[PDB]
């Protein structure tokens, strides 16, 4: 549908299906193709 | 927490002259009707 972008469908996958896959019968290891979200705080050296 | 998520622990049992089998359907289909965002899992005794 085209709402969430490349940022939001990694978040969910880290958030919502990843530690559930990692822990399913049979997984080994489990690598996230992208990043869960954190809190960014993209400072401005001008404005410190 | 119920394998890394929120949950509430739901204890029960099934009438006189029933089946824990048919006591279970039940539940189920109960949960299906419950708002969005909300699933359940079969845990200790019925997992097995």
């Amino acid at each position: 549908d085209g709402t969430m972008t490349q940022e939001d469908i990694s978040d969910y996958v880290a958030a919502n299906m990843k530690d559930a896959i990692s822990r399913t019968s049979g997984v080994g290891d489990v690598q996230l193709f992208g990043s869960q979200y954190a809190m960014r705080i993209w400072m401005n050296p001008n404005e410190l | 927490r119920y394998n890394g998520l929120p949950s509430m622990e739901i204890l029960g049992q099934a009438a006189p002259g029933k089946s824990t089998g048919e006591a279970m359907e039940l539940m189920e289909q109960l949960a299906s009707k419950l708002p969005t965002g909300v699933g359940y899992d079969w845990t200790g005794m019925s997992y097995q």
